[PDB]
């Protein structure tokens, strides 16, 4: 079966820039190549069909070209909502044996933004279930690389926390992070003060948010 | 207006079966080329199956002999019956209308339904409030921690969809437990904590757990 | 003395589009399949029911020569029990098909620079074709709930599409001419036989 290789696999560019993604086919597929855009958690949207024809309702800044083995999808002025994953798909065979590329993720470059840090102590409702989850929140920052260290009575925690990062916001191109530190209620009640210390490019010095068990 | 709505996804035991439905409005499925496309978590798109207007079917070699695609015209619905599901079949499944005029391209997609196949049991979530404390400036964060559920997904809205600004619902992370947990937060002017009432609506339909919890 | 007119079908300056596939009835002559059986021009010659060896010693009360043009990568759809847009909406062979499918590349005959868009195929039809059925309808195909009234647009599509044969195309997308010889015989007297 025909293999579609997309290049690059990830890309970062600024608002207003010209962006080009390439799709290469292991065999000649003439112009039986389509380009789709997929935003996180949303349905893929058809942008280009027959290599160079633009689907109705798609902005004119999207356009595709190429033929045979090599094709390029270009966006002439990148905008914040274009953060997505772009897939090329071939339809060369008369009988259905469609294949897709492995996608190019297009991320927006923007100015540095420091996160707003918040801390949430464990719900009392979760505390009558024998467990405690302390949540640390990093809101609306860029770049995505942030550092969250939990400290329980100034003792660094390891292995009992997990982190989740949203995908790039479609309006301001920022990220947000949720870090959950989970303890037994028994080992929750053993310590007094819980802090999350965040290090980010947009912060002069690490920012720590802290609380004392039971205020 | 046109739309395709998928349903039937959920948890299936390895080797089990499940029937995915895709209800169409606008085009009539009986007269269209239709296709099913799957996407494994975090990876790329893979063609699954296609049905012609005349009834002819085609299947990817991963799924031949195990998946069958069919139609109901009265219901205007497409169906994907899956048998002896393997772990690799875990994916988001989209239905798509296909147009044949310039090769085959998929001009309208369904919006996915998640099929998770594993030997674990379905679990309803416990939803706890992440309440803002008094000193936690000009903005205040509040949210819901949806903990210990299986499988994904859970849908969280705020004030039954009335509040969408500032809402961040984070991708779920699988705990050492094998259970999922997830955070949905939103930041607000802290004056707004006297104005508005904030209820998080969590729904986990593999369990049909529906919980509306106001926070603070 | 009367030989059958296989040159008229095989050596024809034109072939029909597959949706409008042409059929010549062959009656009351002696057909030798000698020229065709051993020939350096063809790239497909599959016979079902009959063996191509015996072709010049077996007989039928009529034979039909079906002529059309498709692209090479769909020639394998011209066969019993196969599926696809050609087999479903243009030319269908039966499951009990007794006859020979012959096909050869015709890139220097039916492609032309900038493309020849005279060869069409039907890509939209409500139901599959019955064996040896021909559909010439050009009515706008209704894909939605609202009727079309002969106007194309969204969910209202022209049912035919041109092949667009260009000589630079790959061999799978090159035009192939196809002759389907259907051997029909009933207990009417046999009228088409061979050199014996």
């Amino acid at each position: 079966d025909i293999v579609m290789t997309q290049s690059p696999s990830s890309l970062s560019a600024s608002v207003g820039d010209r962006v080009t993604i390439t799709c290469r086919a292991s065999q000649n597929i003439e112009r039986y190549l389509n380009w789709y855009q997929q935003k996180p958690g949303k349905a893929p949207k058809l942008l280009i069909y027959a290599a160079s024809s633009l689907q109705s309702g798609v902005p004119s800044r999207f356009s595709g070209s190429g033929s045979g083995t090599d094709f390029t999808l270009t966006i002439s002025s990148l905008q914040p909502e274009d953060f997505a994953t772009y897939y090329c798909q071939q339809s060369a065979s008369s009988t259905p044996e469609y294949t897709f590329g492995q996608g190019t993720k297009l991320e927006i470059k923007r100015t540095v933004a420091a996160p707003s840090v918040f801390i949430f102590p464990p719900s009392d409702e979760q505390l009558k279930s024998g467990t405690a989850s302390v949540v640390c929140l990093l809101n609306n920052f860029y770049p995505r690389e942030a550092k969250v260290q939990w400290k329980v009575d100034n003792a660094l925690q390891s292995g009992n926390s997990q982190e989740s990062v949203t995908e790039q916001d479609s309006k301001d191109s920022t990220y947000s992070l949720s870090s959950t530190l989970t303890l037994s209620k028994a080992d929750y009640e053993k310590h007094k003060v819980y802090a999350c210390e965040v290090t980010h490019q947009g912060l002069s010095s690490p920012v720590t948010k802290s609380f004392n068990r039971g205020e | 207006e046109v739309q395709l709505v998928e349903s039937g996804g959920g948890l299936v035991q390895p080797g089990g079966s499940l029937r995915l439905s895709c209800a169409a409005s606008g085009f009539t499925v009986g007269w269209n080329y239709m296709s099913w496309v799957r996407q494994a978590p975090g990876k790329g798109l893979e063609w699954v199956s296609v049905i012609y207007p005349g009834g002819t079917t085609f299947y990817a070699d991963s799924v031949k002999g195990r998946f069958t695609i069919s139609r109901d015209n009265s219901m205007n619905t497409l169906f994907l019956q899956m048998n002896s599901l393997r772990a690799e079949d875990t994916a988001v499944y989209y239905c798509a209308r296909v147009l044949p005029m310039y090769g085959d391209y998929l001009d309208y997609w369904g919006q996915g339904t998640l099929v998770t196949v594993s030997s674990a049991s379905t679990k309803g979530p416990s939803v706890f409030p992440l309440a803002p404390s008094s000193k936690s400036g000009g903005t205040a964060a509040l949210g819901c921690l949806v903990k210990d559920y299986f499988p994904e997904p859970v849908t969280v809205s705020w004030n039954s969809g009335a509040l969408t600004s500032g809402v961040h619902t984070f991708p779920a992370v699988l705990q050492s437990s094998g259970l999922y947990s997830l955070s949905s937060v939103v930041t607000v002017p802290s004056s707004s904590l006297g104005t508005q009432t904030y209820i998080c609506n969590v729904n986990h339909k593999p369990s049909n757990t529906k919980v509306d919890k106001r926070v603070e | 003395t009367n030989l059958c007119p296989f040159g008229e079908v095989f050596n024809a300056t034109r072939f029909a589009s597959v949706y409008a596939w042409n059929r010549k009835r062959i009656s009351n002559c002696v057909a030798d399949y000698s020229v065709l059986y051993n020939s350096a021009s063809f790239s497909t010659f599959k016979c079902y029911g009959v063996s191509p060896t015996k072709l010049n010693d077996l007989c039928f009360t009529n034979v039909y020569a079906d002529s059309f043009v498709i692209r090479g990568d769909e020639v394998r759809q011209i066969a019993p029990g196969q599926t696809g847009k050609i087999a479903d909406y243009n030319y269908k062979l039966p499951d009990d098909f007794t006859g020979c499918v012959i096909a050869w590349n015709s890139n220097n005959l039916d492609s032309k620079v900038g493309g020849n868009y005279n060869y069409l195929y039907r890509l939209f039809r409500k139901s599959n074709l019955k064996p040896f059925e021909r559909d010439i309808s050009t009515e706008i195909y209704q894909a939605g709930s609202t009727p079309c009234n002969g106007v194309e647009g969204f969910n209202c599509y022209f049912p035919l599409q041109s092949y667009g044969f260009q000589p630079t195309n790959g061999v799978g997308y090159q035009p192939y001419r196809v002759v389907v010889l259907s051997f029909e015989l009933l207990h009417a007297p046999a009228t088409v036989c061979g050199p014996k």
